[PDB]
């Protein structure tokens, strides 16, 4: 028959899980995000739509930070991203509690990717609204992740979700083959700020407001930390530039 | 959510029934046939055993006449299963009672307790009703030798004869039709076989299909006496009372 | 199904919505305040000659200085009551003083919203909305003698006239001309007792009708059959005379 | 999160029946067929290993099953209810018995506790009837041998000889021909594997049946001695040769 | 302690009770009955801690009281007691006990003879042809052991209690300024008001 | 074992003019036979023209009135700003000290 | 844990599972309750779908709450036990608290609550019961009669009815009960009471059951013959005309 | 479609929309307008009380949270109440254990939680208000605009509520201007009315019709109602 | 009526539709695995897809360690896999824990096929989309192949297979052994058993791996590892010197 795409926890004959792929409908219509993991540490950046000129320029601010040494960035329900976080936060601090070392990225990822799956196990809840690029350097280096609706995720060399996530791949992609040695930090950062540039075309029709945040084990002390000043106009400077 | 396969089974219809109740009744309605009738030396309960087999070990068997206390037994008509669970904690309340006074239970008192914990999946909790009616054949030392009924409702009432089960109709008619108050034990016991015997949905009436009790004050004694009779004992009094 | 706390398309809470509709069906309740204290009547509307009309009571008493009139489910109303009084009572013991006519308000219509099936922000346990109106009226030091109308909503609206009820709409608008900022309590005693008059099916008399105020010299009160009565023949009175 | 499924699932059609409880008896007759015969001096209760691959290893998946030393249980219906079933049963004989008196319950007893706990999947909120119909063999003192059968609705009958599943109603027939109340456990036994023939399609050796029985005490299963009244076990499962010693002289 | 006396006749039950409430250095009150009726043939006299005697008594009179409507019957003694035994037995393991011991006195319309039921704060409960609380057995058992025949009259009860409550006020250090008595038979229960000089 | 109390020492004075009033107090906080400040506030101005002072254990004091302090601030936000009355907010820190009965604040308080 | 909404608004602004429980009190027997100036009577009717019944045991429908006050009901029998335990019991703690037993009226309260608070709370349907009390106020003269109903209000009534064909009784009394002079005597009163149920029982002198409710505690129930003998001298009084 | 996906929340449309929420937000757009700006000294929270009769009052639409924050409602009322009292709470909160002040910002993030809580579990309800908070805190004057869908933006200036596009226009418009009214609040109100106004259609703010409110560097959140707000229309 | 499709319930024929579709889910990854049991030794091959080159392989695994001793290789979605690995991780530390030894591989499946049961019977709770086929050499039983689904079901293997392609490595191997007429591989070291085991994975697929192609667990008295793609290299490199 049918109907089997109102309830949460609900197999289709199919084998599918309906509520958890209309989530993702919600995810792709959310602002562009990526991620770029470089020889020594991870990049965040993202979409900001400037709705109008009453926007406090620099204010709203998206890119979260986990503990001390990881970011977050996510494209969909906003709301449902900061929930995650907060989960994630608690996550982490319970972690560092009990084992004194701040949490590994892996063990990280997992504990949001149970935390998720969580919530297509039961008609009683909704699943995530949210996509979200996620990582930072721990004992073993630097990690990066994304995590889907549906409780999935994996390690990414580069990520990108949202409205322009296919301008984003196929950049992401292009930097993969070209640079088989590793980005540097202060390159992805710049590169980051280009590939939102370029992704921003699949929402051109809109002003913008550029994001980006940084963990390297050289730039920052394997710290997260947001791209302010002269390094963020650097690298709006490169973008721009690239963009003609 | 849930809501959505709730069957709201303690609801009124428009006309002011409840829907599972009525159902339960009707799911009584083809249970083995259950009577009770009151003398004034006695009662008598008899049933006929619902579906047998060659290979039915009868002498182990009870699926319709249940001791509850020293005085007072039950015949059941409906689902054996939901049955014990009532006669279990009946006989339960039976001792809590007598634990604290120090006297054997009154009949009614016992009645109306199991009623109304029948009374209460009809009104609250949203689980379906007991497919349960029962006639209870008890003695006290304030009304003496009393039959009671009760329901799926948690309704009961008081007999000097009465039936549960199938084709009550025609059983109630047939003892109306025959029952004197100045009966005796064993007149009772052969209107009891009769009135079965008329309204079986079966071949014959045989022992192996019956199953029989009465509680009498034997004289040579002065205390009352409850007797489930056995396999040989049924066919006995079925050969005397003209069944043979 | 569907849920007892779930927003219309139009953004409005069917329940809620529903539950004024049985509002609507109930008897009429009327208000009036002026400077020289409230007036609150309402419409007894027994539904047999052989119920005792005074053992209706759709007027009640808060607290000295507050009273309410209400409308609709009346059975549901017990509680609101309760729980009014004893807000009243309770802030008097903390603080030595009288609860003030708004708090009072405020607090009864916190229980309003308070229901569903398992709705996420505490503990909101009551099925469904109340089905009554109240008209909750006093007199305090800060703001002097006012006159509030509580809803399901869990809104609640100062006037300085309405009717809530069946006869409503139409009783509002009769206000709306009639009232005025300098009316004497005798004027809005008359005034609501004619409103009534109009809207009742029945002949309004001093059986199917009551009336009762609050002011700041001898609080809320009830006004007893005889006394109404007098108040009648005095409306019949001046209205036969124009 | 949290069970929000405090409803029955099981309900009063207006015909009176209870169609969770019908179905679940429909799943139990795509079953494979089980037995038990009771003899006079013993109890032996049998059951196919329809193995679902040559790949699986069928002793790893037993049907028979030990509930107390004097009790075992065989199916028909979903597997996984009656493993879970195995399991409770095994400890309500002893929270609700053994630690209390100190002795395993009588047969009729524990059937009663398994059938209570099926009668409850039955009524209580959120769940659905066990798809499983039981066959539980065992011996008391003051009862001697007995054989029952549960169904779904958590009812449960004596028998003298009976069959479930898939060719219930042909094996109960063929039952009804060859039991007499004078029959030996080796008579029984031999009854048994006549009636699991007719219902089994490939091969029918004693690796592909499971058959256990309910009879004299076995000592040399006990694993310890120094106490007198501890004779041993009376159940005991046959071994694949033992049951092909006797399927010659079929 | 207040004194709590219990004799079974023939006929009937008699209890008597002081009437003195001492709190302190003071004599707060001397009319005190430290008695409540059960139902109409069961009368309960008692004596213990301040609060928790009078609570209780109260609390038992409400619960037969509410099994007699709900019946339409009245419980016998036997029963009755039996339930008050229950309840201290359960008080005693509690978290405050109830410190309350009592007479049950009562007329079985059934059997048609009177009982008398000596329970204490444990949960201890005896049937006697007469029985007392605290320090009273120890003045009044000598002799009623003595004088006391289970055919005697109520007339003859009465003055074997007023020989006891003699014996009480010549050798107890104590003033219970005197006793209430009460009879419970056949037809119910009834005070001999006239006990200040009988 | 551990003792929940201590005492910081201190003396207050509350004296009512006909139209003024007046609460005064010594600075002097101490431990024992030590000082442990010179200078360290005791009497408060907590709004709504009213001063208070808890006087004896000073963890006691300080949660008190800061307890206090607080309830005028609710009185304002549920009572349309209405002034809390000095006999009011007597009545109110009666409930405060009472509620807790049996795990006493160690002070003696004046307002 | 069950805790669903049976009782809610419909759009009309209607609670069903309360209308419907009002259906449920139609289906059942007639109650009728009539006071006179010293005395306040309670008549009820007997089924007869099946006769054979044992009348010792089967239990009766006026019931009493305390020594001064009874329930009557129509509608589902199972619930209104429900309903008369929770207010045996109230009347009990009441005399234990206040030290005074109940007022008609405060117990009327007390039910009508009970009832009320069945048709907003969740996992649970309304009673499907409407009641008559009736009594004495402790140390008072003046007769109480009170009604309640599935939703939860009540009122009191010069005389009322409740259950199958209380439209037709009520008429009766309509046209049969002055306020101006109640009937003046337990004789007269009783008669009325019979009088306005044989309008609907159809000769059932088996099928009427009158209970007299007079000050201080004083209640009796009539036995056939005595209800037999109204029954006679009044179907007389149709005839003699 | 929609029909089948809006019974609650705990459902997503097959479009990835979440209806009740959206149903919600609508309960503010029928709600009466209410404006807010900010200079970079004063916050100022301008909103236009809606009366029932010609009996009723006009429902107060402002309330402080602490006295350096408030806000303005616009749709179900009581939600705004359960929301600015929580609001209340975190602000006392950090005043009682941190003795600090809670940022503008953070009571947004604190909105916005709570909010969502209310979207993606099974028997709740979102709440259907949308309010403007305004505040003067450690990095200055700050203007939020709170959404139902748990939304929350810093903005110069905004209007919720039935016509409020008209004054958000305005404002948009009025932007380089209004921004620099720093040390004279008057000014700003000033502003604050000749945006509200850009909403207007039914009548003109009257007296015991408009309600207004102003925080800032020296002024503790404070509210004006009635002849206190004459000199402004 | 037609609800008996959405929660765990019967349906007139007796069927658990959502129990069926769970089975449905467990090929979503269109992954295919089989274990094989050495003298020794326990094996589990398993296809590994990367489809993504913005993805970092090595987190790229459906196949767990869930103690010293016992290994897991799941079929079907990732989060699901995920959800049971913990669970699994969980139930054998503190099974040791209670118990004073590690949790049998057996008895592993048979706790994870009781907790699948439940859903298959509670209402409020889905079942898990995958197939869990657990390893090790059993200190007991030695080498050990046990495997549970979403219907509560679980069995040992002499060895076994599962994915899209199933019946075709299982009638493979099903003929080998009909053939060698014994339950496993007579290998003494592991690696030619994990060369038995990818061959055979081969011939039933028609479909030839590079080291990357693959993932494989080993399970050994003691100890179950995965090899690394270097591993499988030298594995890979052997069995092409043979054909």
């Amino acid at each position: 028959g049918t109907g089997y795409d109102l309830s949460n926890s609900v197999f289709s004959p199919d084998g599918r899980n309906f509520q958890v792929e209309y989530a993702v409908k919600a995810v792709e219509n959310g602002t562009t995000s990526i991620g770029i993991k470089c020889n020594d540490g991870v990049v965040f950046a993202v979409e900001k739509l400037i709705t109008s000129k009453l926007l406090v320029p620099q204010k709203n601010v998206k890119i979260q930070v986990v503990d001390r040494h990881i970011g977050c960035v996510y494209s969909g329900l906003i709301p449902d991203g900061r929930h995650l976080v907060n989960r994630g936060r608690e996550e982490a601090a319970s972690f560092k509690k009990l084992y004194k070392t701040p949490i590994p990225i892996p063990a990280f990822a997992d504990r949001l990717g149970q935390y998720v799956q969580a919530h297509t196990l039961y008609n009683s809840v909704r699943p995530f609204g949210v996509s979200t690029i996620f990582g930072g350097v721990d004992k073993n280096g630097a990690h990066l992740y994304m995590l889907e609706p549906s409780g999935s995720y994996w390690g990414y060399k580069g990520a990108a979700t949202g409205k322009g996530r296919q301008s984003a791949k196929a950049e992401l992609e292009k930097l993969v083959d070209h640079h088989p040695e590793g980005l540097s930090a202060r390159e992805a950062v710049k590169q980051a700020a280009k590939i939102i540039y370029l992704a921003h075309e699949d929402n051109k029709e809109k002003d913008f407001e550029l994001e980006i945040s940084w963990c390297s084990l050289s730039e920052t002390n394997g710290l997260h930390k947001f791209v302010k000043g002269d390094l963020l106009q650097e690298a709006i400077d490169f973008a721009q530039k690239e963009i003609n | 959510g849930s809501r959505r396969y709730d069957s709201r089974t303690t609801i009124f219809s428009p006309e002011g029934r409840l829907y599972q109740v009525e159902y339960a009744l009707e799911s009584i309605s083809h249970a083995g046939t259950a009577i009770g009738i009151m003398a004034s030396d006695g009662i008598v309960l008899a049933a006929e055993r619902k579906v047998t087999s060659t290979l039915l070990e009868q002498d182990t068997s009870t699926e319709k006449l249940y001791k509850l206390n020293d005085k007072i037994a039950v015949a059941v008509a409906g689902l054996t299963a939901d049955a014990e669970i009532l006669i279990n904690t009946a006989r339960i309340h039976a001792q809590n009672y007598l634990k604290t006074y120090n006297e054997d239970i009154p009949v009614e008192i016992l009645v109306r307790r199991l009623s109304d914990i029948k009374q209460g999946y009809t009104q609250h909790g949203g689980l379906r009703p007991f497919g349960v009616s029962f006639i209870y054949a008890g003695y006290d030392d304030r009304y003496g030798y009393q039959l009671y009924t009760s329901n799926p409702s948690g309704n009961y009432t008081g007999w000097k004869a009465i039936s549960v089960g199938a084709n009550t109709s025609a059983a109630q008619t047939l003892l109306q039709m025959d029952y004197k108050d100045d009966m005796k034990v064993d007149d009772a016991i052969e209107l009891a076989l009769k009135t079965l015997s008329k309204t079986t949905d079966s071949s014959a009436l045989t022992y192996d299909r019956l199953e029989f009790a009465t509680i009498r004050k034997g004289a040579n004694d002065g205390e009352v006496y409850q007797k489930i009779f056995k396999p040989q004992e049924i066919k006995d009094i079925l050969v005397k009372t003209g069944i043979t | 199904d569907r849920g007892v706390s779930t927003f219309s398309p139009e953004g409005r809470l069917f329940q809620v919505e529903y539950s004024l509709e049985a509002i609507k069906l109930g008897s009429t309740a009327i208000g009036i305040a002026t400077k020289e204290g409230v007036v609150l009547g309402v419409e007894k509307r027994a539904t047999s000659p052989l119920l005792e009309s005074d053992s209706i009571e759709k007027i009640v008493e808060i607290d000295r200085h507050i009273g309410c009139a209400m409308s609709g489910l009346t059975a549901d109303a017990r509680s609101m009551i309760e729980h009014a009084r004893t807000a009243a009572v309770t802030h008097n013991l903390y603080y030595d003083e009288d609860i003030n006519v708004e708090s009072l308000t405020q607090s009864v219509c916190d229980l309003a919203l308070r229901f569903g099936e398992g709705a996420s922000g505490e503990e909101r346990l009551m099925s469904r909305p109340f089905g009554v109106a109240l008209l909750i009226a006093g007199h305090d030091a800060d703001d002097g003698y006012q006159l509030f109308h509580a809803e399901p909503s869990g809104t609640f609206y100062r006037y300085n006239a309405k009717a809530i009820g069946s006869g409503s709409e139409g009783a509002q608008a009769e206000l709306l001309n009639e009232w005025h900022s300098s009316l004497t309590l005798k004027e809005a005693e008359l005034l609501v007792l004619k409103i009534l008059k109009q809207v009742m099916e029945e002949k309004l008399d001093e059986n199917n009708a009551q009336l009762s105020c609050i002011t700041k010299q001898d609080g809320f009160k009830i006004y007893d059959n005889e006394k109404t009565a007098e108040l009648i023949k005095e409306l019949k009175e001046k209205e036969a005379a124009e | 999160m949290t069970d929000r499924y405090s409803f029955s699932l099981t309900t009063f059609s207006p015909s009176g029946k209870l169609g969770q409880i019908d179905y679940a008896l429909t799943a139990v007759k795509q079953g494979v067929t089980s037995l038990g015969i009771k003899a006079t001096n013993g109890v032996v209760i049998a059951t196919e290993k329809k193995s679902s691959s040559p790949l699986a290893m069928s002793e790893t998946l037993s049907k028979v099953s030990l509930l107390t030393p004097d009790i075992g249980a065989v199916y028909s219906g979903m597997g996984p209810d009656y493993r879970v079933l195995v399991d409770k049963s095994r400890k309500v004989a002893h929270t609700s018995y053994k630690r209390i008196y100190g002795e395993y319950p009588p047969t009729k007893l524990l059937v009663s506790e398994v059938a209570k706990i099926m009668q409850e999947a039955t009524q209580s909120g959120g769940v659905r009837p066990f798809g499983v119909s039981l066959l539980i063999a065992g011996h008391d003192e003051f009862n001697g041998f007995s054989l029952y059968q549960v169904d779904p609705s958590g009812s449960y009958f004596p028998w003298k000889a009976t069959a479930i599943g898939k060719g219930s109603v042909a094996a109960k027939t063929f039952l009804e021909k060859r039991w007499n109340d004078e029959l030996e456990l080796e008579d029984a036994i031999h009854i048994a594997l006549l009636t699991l023939k007719e219902s089994v399609e490939g091969e029918f050796n004693g690796d592909t049946i499971e058959l256990a029985i309910i009879g004299d005490e076995n000592p040399d299963l006990l694993g310890y001695t120094g106490i007198p009244t501890d004779k041993g076990p009376r159940f005991r499962k046959l071994t694949s040769q033992e049951i092909n010693d006797r399927l010659e002289a079929l | 302690m207040d004194i709590i006396l219990g004799i079974r006749v023939q006929d009937s039950v008699i209890l008597a009770s002081s009437k003195a409430v001492t709190r302190g250095i003071s004599v707060l009150k001397d009319s005190d009955d430290k008695t409540r009726q059960l139902s109409p043939h069961t009368l309960m006299s008692f004596a213990g801690e301040a609060g928790d005697t009078v609570q209780f008594a109260e609390y038992i009179q409400a619960n037969i009281q509410l099994y007699s409507i709900r019946e339409d019957y009245e419980l016998s003694p036997q029963a009755v007691s039996s339930f008050v035994r229950q309840e201290l037995a359960k008080s005693i393991r509690s978290r405050r006990p109830y410190q309350v011991n009592v007479l049950i006195g009562g007329y079985d319309k059934k059997k048609n003879k009177p009982e008398l039921y000596q329970i204490d704060y444990l949960g201890t409960k005896v049937e006697l042809p007469y029985g007392a609380h605290g320090y009273s057995g120890f003045y009044t058992f000598s002799l009623l052991d003595h004088h006391y025949r289970p055919d005697m009259t109520t007339e003859e009860g009465l003055d074997l209690l007023k020989l006891c409550v003699q014996e009480l006020e010549k050798r107890m250090p104590m003033d219970f300024k005197g006793v209430i008595v009460k009879i419970v038979d056949k037809d119910g229960i009834r005070q001999v008001d006239d006990f200040q000089a009988q | 074992q551990f003792n929940p109390y201590g005492d910081n020492g201190g003396t207050i004075l509350g004296i009512a003019g006909e139209d003024f009033a007046v609460l005064a107090g010594d600075t002097r906080n101490i431990t024992d036979y030590s000082i442990n400040s010179r200078y360290e506030p005791k009497v408060f101005d907590c709004g709504d023209n009213i001063v208070m002072s808890a006087n004896g254990f000073a963890a006691d004091g300080d949660a008190l009135v800061k307890r206090f302090k607080n309830s005028v601030k609710w009185y304002h936000f549920d009572h349309n700003d209405k002034k809390l009355s000095i006999n009011s907010a007597a009545r109110n820190i009666q409930h405060l000290l009472y509620g807790k009965r049996f795990f006493p604040y160690y002070v003696h308080t004046i307002i | 844990g069950y805790d669903r909404a049976l009782s809610i608004f419909s759009p009309d602004g209607h609670i069903f599972q309360v209308e419907y429980a009002l259906e449920a009190v139609k289906r059942g027997t007639c109650a009728v309750g009539v006071k006179g100036k010293n005395c306040v009577v309670l008549g009820c009717e007997r089924r007869s779908t099946l006769k054979l019944q044992d009348t010792r045991i089967t239990p009766s429908k006026v019931s009493k709450i305390d020594s001064h006050v009874v329930l009557s009901f129509s509608g589902l029998n199972a619930d209104s036990r429900i309903l008369i335990e929770k207010a045996r019991v109230e009347a009990q703690s009441h005399r234990l608290t206040l030290e005074d037993p109940v007022t008609v009226e405060y117990l009327t309260r007390y039910v009508a609550g009970v009832q009320q608070r069945y048709t907003q709370s969740g996992g649970v349907r309304p009673f499907g019961v409407s009641t008559l009390i009736a009594g004495f106020d402790p140390r008072d003269d003046e007769p109480k009669l009170y009604q309640t109903e599935p939703s939860g209000i009540y009122s009191s009534w010069s005389a009322q009815t409740i259950g199958r064909n209380s439209k037709t009784v009520r008429e009766f009394l309509e046209k049969n009960y002055d306020r101006k002079e109640p009937p003046a005597t337990v004789e007269e009163c009783v008669k009325l009471t019979v009088r306005s149920l044989l309008e609907v029982v159809q000769t059932g002198a088996k099928n009427i059951e009158i209970t007299v409710v007079k000050p201080d505690s004083d209640i009796v129930a009539l036995s056939s013959e005595e209800i037999n003998q109204y029954v006679t001298q009044i179907e007389q009084e149709k005839q003699e005309q | 479609f929609r029909n089948n996906y809006d019974g609650d929340t705990v459902t997503f449309s097959p479009t990835g929309r979440l209806f009740q929420v959206e149903y919600a937000l609508e309960a503010i757009k029928q709600g009466s307008v209410t404006v807010g700006l900010r200079s970079n000294t004063h916050a100022v929270l301008v909103a236009l009380k809606r009366n029932a009769d010609e009996l009723s009052s006009y429902q107060k639409k402002i309330i402080k949270c602490d006295e350096h924050m408030g806000l303005s409602l616009a749709g179900l009322a009581p939600d705004a109440r359960v929301l600015s009292n929580y609001l209340r709470q975190q602000c006392n909160y950090s005043s009682l254990v941190f003795n600090r002040k809670l940022a503008v910002e953070r009571a947004g993030h604190l909105l916005c939680d709570k909010a969502q809580k209310n979207t993606q579990s099974y028997g709740g309800r979102p709440y259907g208000v949308g309010l403007l908070i305004i505040g003067y805190d450690k990095s200055g004057a700050h203007l939020l605009e709170f959404q139902p869908s748990g939304n929350v933006t810093e903005l110069y200036g905004t209007a919720i509520g039935a016509r409020s596009q008209g004054a958000k226009t305005y404002l948009e418009r009025t932007l380089d201007t209004f921004i620099k009214i720093d040390g004279n609040p008057d000014e700003l109100i000033k502003a604050g009315v000749e945006a509200i106004s850009q909403s207007l259609r039914d009548e003109s703010l009257t007296v015991d019709n408009l309600s207004i409110a102003i925080v800032g560097k020296d002024t503790p959140f404070t509210i004006y109602d009635g002849e206190a707000v004459a000199k402004y229309i | 009526a037609g609800y008996d499709r959405h929660i765990t319930i019967f349906s007139p024929e007796g069927r658990l539709y959502q129990v069926e579709y769970a089975f449905k889910a467990t090929n979503q990854t269109n992954i295919n695995s089989l274990a094989v049991r050495g003298k020794d030794c326990t094996v589990v091959i398993s296809q590994k897809k990367v489809p993504d080159k913005l993805l970092d392989p090595t987190t790229v695994s459906y196949i767990f360690c869930i103690s010293r001793t016992i290994g897991m290789v799941v079929n079907g979605p990732i989060p699901d896999a995920r959800n049971a690995a913990l669970r699994a991780k969980a139930e054998a530390a503190e099974f040791r824990y209670k118990y004073g030894y590690d949790m049998p591989c057996d008895v592993l499946a048979k706790r994870m096929a009781n907790l699948s049961q439940i859903y298959t019977q509670r209402a409020y709770m889905r079942p898990l989309g995958v197939i869990l086929t657990f390893v090790s050499v059993d200190e007991e039983l030695g080498p050990s192949i046990y495997k549970t689904d979403p219907a509560g079901y679980y069995v040992g293997y002499k060895a076994t297979a599962t994915g899209p392609k199933q019946q075709e490595i299982t009638t493979n191997l099903e003929n080998h052994f009909k053939k060698s007429k014994i339950d496993h591989i007579n290998e003494e070291s592991w690696e030619k058993v994990v060369e038995f085991a990818i061959t055979h994975m081969i011939d039933a697929l028609g479909t030839e791996f590079s080291k990357n192609d693959l993932e494989v667990g080993v399970a050994t008295k003691d100890k179950f590892f995965t090899l690394s793609a270097e591993n499988i290299e030298e594995r890979l490199v052997a069995i092409a010197e043979q054909d």
